[PDB]
């Protein structure tokens, strides 16, 4: 592609530089997972 | 361009009933994601003065 | 199954091992008696009508 000028990358694969950094929103505060204890049970 | 990948969204594990025990689905369904990937480009603005 | 053991006050592995060893115990047994033959091995009771 960039076919302006004589001499012309092949694919814009060769053009695009693919990071590998990945991102997540802000993504729901779990609030109620933690609050409560727990009761260590050993049978149903 | 430049493409960096983003992490897909959560996945929910499966409650399993206690009918399900020694079955297959004992160990729920499965958590399938997707990375996908968005692109950075750019545009150009100019200008010309002649004196 | 993982729960099952979890989920005893006792451990239950030593039964089913026993009773495992016990089923083939009895499973040779019964069949040494009347067994057909066609699968399993024919037995004194059926070898005698065979005669």
């Amino acid at each position: 592609v960039n076919q302006s000028s004589s001499v012309e990358v092949s694919s814009e694969s060769y053009e695009t530089i693919f990071s590998q950094r990945i991102i997540r929103d802000l993504q729901k505060e779990l609030v109620v997972g933690a609050l409560f204890e727990e009761l260590p049970m050993s049978s149903k | 361009i430049l493409t960096m990948l983003v992490e897909p969204d959560a996945g929910k594990a499966t409650w399993v009933a206690a009918s399900t025990y020694g079955t297959d689905t004992t160990t729920g369904e499965e958590v399938k994601g997707a990375l996908k990937e968005i692109h950075f480009s750019t545009y150009k603005l100019a200008a010309k003065s002649f004196i | 199954t993982d729960e099952t053991e979890e989920d005893a006050i006792f451990s239950l592995l030593p039964l089913l091992r026993k009773r495992l060893i016990e089923a083939h115990a009895v499973s040779i047994e019964e069949a040494f008696m009347t067994g057909d033959g066609s699968g399993k091995p024919k037995g004194l009771l059926t070898l005698a009508s065979e005669d």
